[PDB]
């Protein structure tokens, strides 16, 4: 149980490396035990450890005008709404109620959809520009059935509704009872992040219950990997480990004795040590 | 055992040459209904190169031939050193024959003779719903998947060329399960590497091979390299007719090499063979035999055909004697007549000249009209 | 000055509306064409199967709601557009 | 105030309902454009041949039946979306 | 209850008979839809060119004989389907 143990058996399954067990076990404490540890290869001389805390997604934002905070080049909205729709945008006509009530409101909105054409993003840019409405789009992440999941994980998480088209709900009749809230969204080029929504526990309960159980009837070890990430993703942490070295070989050789020590060390939590 | 079919995307230089062929044969066979086309084509970078023999009362220019049928394929950018409009084509047909007056006498067409020496194969088996092989059925599935998604938009950064493996294993004669499917393929530089190969899987790979044929032991291969962005004419010499094994059955069955594009229906290098798997999936529908094959000889400047044999594998449900008999009787193996019956001369080998000349239900060769009669007279 | 024949009328169009139900503003193809317009000058009248004429139902200043078609033709006076069209496109009589 | 122009006259269609003879909710194309409305402003009414003019049979506030088409032109009065119609386009009246 | 305007009446159409000529039972598209039916209400009548009405020929509760086709429209009221139509396409009156 102790982190002493923990970092013991890290070192002996790395070939009695202790810097890769000591960053294991701090890896771990950080993270939690529902939580997804992962290696990849990295381009310094040393390893380095980077967490995430809360969920976040590879997705960015579509215009570069959205961005309040050039010092960053990423843009920051406190105490926003979320939007979230599974349909393309092509036309602005779909919401015009949903913006026109958030603007009578002040604070922002963020629209997560699987796709915006460039005729909303005009009307977006030029009312964010003008100083109307604060908003920011950004694509659905993911592809397939595993979007629509994740769209329902954040909708869940976020303490909204989904808007979905084949279910027969139309984005022409949405209202605030159909968006979510969070503290702060961060928006960068590549990653957005939801800080600290505002969602049901008991939910949150059910549907980490529901993926991990979904788990189990999976076959291939792929799929395990992307709903445990899942999971973790909707509760709990996400870290990666990028171990670093000055050639692919001596990469190979130590991102082989990271991952040993990586499973050693969760079979050791699981089960005990002898 | 272990098996494993190939198949190419239609971006590549050598199915972009073939689909020049086939462009220019039903050009000719809609303005010329009994016109001679024997051509062939060769593309390099930035130079494209026609020729071969077309004997023809009518005239076409192929210069706007080419750019319609290139810009189809989605070359209509430099980025990978071929663009259809700046490009360059320059024609090398003899678009004359001395024989034109000398030989235009004909004694009867229900005589003709054949123009070639050789033996022409078949082949059908139900392992399939197609009637075809399953590695290359499927690999030409998966390219053609790609081209579909890459032409609907939703996916922009993919290119035309694309290469596509997948490996079958057979327990007792039969389809137990998948191995390894490979899938390669050209993407833009903006895409980094790992978001590549997941939208390539769970839109390509998972809707379009069976999911109770995938176990656990199945393995997934995407760009093994690792960059797949050089492509195009610039990275390989473009010809025509290199690959026919690929285009037939993909190895499963004895072929004879004959290439098959840019060849008008009169020469029986052609034809013959799309009767002949006519024939052979004609007869394995009733249901007289699991896997059967047709083996038909023809001899230049002889009509009637020399031999016509047929083979089971030991599978037929009636002695090989009826087989033949029934064949002999009810499909007309004459040169012309096969012709005729098979009603080819129509402006219709444009779309066979990419993804496989078989096994597609649309296709005159591919239909099942005669399965019932033959059941009737063999039951 | 133009003057129309029989019971043709030429009207001006408004210009199209940036602001739609509060501060949304509405930018290229968002923003519709105008169906809305002033009657600058007015026909002489419709000419009956009798022979007599008509006077048009419409007067001089009104604003007047028309539905856009073959029969509208646009036609370009001192650098400005300006609408011909018989008084059946004309809808309706605002205020 | 908008008046039309000889036999035209302005309608509001009902809401389309959802509940059909019970407590089943109708989506989609399960429930299509309602066919009922309640008249607004009536035309001052056709313009006969010889040129006398004809009243309409439609009083204000009476509630019609017509079919939607070509004919039937929809334009937004105070931001509300109003049907602007010939007379001859409607079918019968309710009650 | 509804009355229809001008020169349109309502007719709705009666079941179609399955035993035909004999016990043979007709079941799926055989059995055509029923082109007979009975008027409900009669309207006011054609309005001439010189504006005079012509009263309708059909009287209520009477038994006519028309052709289905575009100009026919159904309303579905007191759920149970009736046709609006006008009298040009009434073909005959039973006895």
């Amino acid at each position: 149980s102790d982190s002493k143990a923990i970092a013991q058996v890290g070192t002996i399954s790395a070939n009695s490396d202790e810097t890769v067990g000591k960053l294991i076990a701090e890896a771990m404490d950080k993270v939690g035990k529902e939580g997804v540890i992962t290696v990849e290869d990295g381009t310094g001389l040393q390893d380095e450890l980077d967490v995430v805390e809360g969920m976040q997604f590879d997705r960015g934002y579509l215009s570069p005008y959205f961005i309040n905070k050039p010092e960053t080049g990423a843009v920051e909205l406190e105490s926003p709404f979320i939007l979230l729709a599974d349909k393309k945008i092509s036309n602005i006509r779909e919401m015009l109620p949903v913006l026109e009530a958030v603007a009578k409101a002040g604070k922002p909105l963020l629209i997560i959809a699987e796709d915006v054409e460039g005729e909303a993003l005009a009307t977006l840019v030029v009312n964010t520009m003008r100083g109307i409405v604060k908003v920011a789009a950004v694509k659905a992440p993911g592809f397939g059935d595993r979007r629509k999941a994740m769209l329902q994980d954040i909708a869940t998480l976020t303490g909204g509704t989904v808007i979905s088209e084949e279910i027969g709900m139309e984005l022409e009749k949405a209202t605030l009872e159909d968006l979510g809230q969070a503290k702060r969204v961060v928006i960068n080029k590549d990653t957005t992040t939801i800080i600290d929504g505002v969602g049901e526990e008991a939910a949150i309960q059910g549907r980490v219950a529901q993926i991990r159980q979904q788990i189990e009837e999976a076959t291939s070890d792929y799929d395990r990997e992307k709903l445990q990430e899942r999971v973790a993703k909707l509760a709990g942490g996400v870290a990666v480990i990028k171990v670093g070295a000055a050639t692919e070989v001596e990469m190979k050789e130590k991102k082989a004795r990271v991952e040993d020590a990586l499973h050693a060390t969760r079979a050791a939590v699981e089960e005990g040590v002898v | 055992h272990l098996f494993t079919s190939e198949s190419v995307s239609e971006g590549h230089p050598d199915k972009i040459a073939d689909q020049i062929s086939d462009a220019v044969l039903d050009a000719i066979l809609e303005q010329d209904p009994k016109a001679r086309v024997a051509c062939e084509t060769y593309v390099k970078t930035g130079m494209v190169l026609v020729g071969g023999e077309i004997t023809t009362s009518a005239w076409v220019d192929i210069e706007e031939i080419t750019r319609n049928t290139v810009r189809e394929i989605g070359y209509v950018h430099s980025d990978m050193g071929f663009d259809a409009n700046s490009c360059a084509v320059l024609s090398a047909i003899g678009k004359q024959s001395p024989d034109i007056n000398q030989g235009v006498d004909r004694a009867d067409p229900l005589e003709q003779g054949a123009g070639d020496q050789g033996l022409m194969f078949g082949y059908a088996t139900n392992e399939t719903d197609v009637l075809m092989p399953a590695p290359i059925t499927y690999a030409h599935r998966l390219v053609q998947r790609q081209a579909e998604v890459r032409k609907n938009g939703t996916l922009p950064w993919l290119r035309p060329d694309a290469k596509s493996q997948v490996t079958f294993q057979y327990d007792d004669g039969k389809i137990v399960g998948i191995d390894a499917v490979v899938l390669s393929t050209q993407h833009s530089e903006e895409i980094d590497q790992k978001s590549l190969q997941e939208a390539v899987m769970e839109e390509i790979i998972k809707p379009i091979l069976p999911a109770e044929w995938l176990t656990s032991a199945t393995k997934f291969f995407i760009n093994p390299t690792g960059r797949f962005v050089i492509g195009g004419p610039m990275g390989d010499c473009g010809l025509t007719g290199r690959k026919i094994i690929v285009d037939t059955y993909g190895g499963m069955a004895r072929h004879g090499g004959g290439a098959f594009s840019g060849k008008d229906p009169s020469k029986v290098d052609r034809s013959a063979a799309y009767a002949a798997r006519y024939v052979a999936k004609n007869i394995v529908a009733a249901g007289l035999a699991d896997r059967c094959e047709i083996q038909v000889s023809y001899a230049i400047g002889v009509a009637e055909p020399t031999s016509i044999m047929v083979e089971t594998f030991g599978t037929e449900k009636v002695p090989s004697e009826q087989l033949t008999l029934l064949v002999r009787e009810f499909f007309d193996l004459r040169p012309y007549g096969l012709i005729q019956m098979l009603d080819l001369l129509h402006p219709i080998y444009k779309e066979t000249a990419a993804y496989g000349h078989f096994g597609r239900e649309h296709f005159p060769w591919e239909k099942t009209d005669k399965a019932q009669l033959l059941r009737d007279a063999a039951g | 000055n133009i003057r129309p024949l029989h019971d043709r009328v030429i009207v001006k169009r408004k210009e199209v509306e940036t602001k739609s139900a509060g501060g949304i503003v509405l930018t290229g193809s968002a923003a519709a064409k105008s169906t809305r317009g002033e009657v600058l000058a007015v026909g002489n009248g419709r000419i009956l199967e009798n022979g007599e004429v008509k006077p048009l139902d419409v007067k001089v200043g009104d604003i007047v709601i028309f539905n856009d078609g073959y029969g509208v033709k646009s036609e370009k006076i001192d650098n400005e557009e300006v609408l011909i069209m018989s008084e059946s496109d004309i809808l309706a009589i605002v205020e």
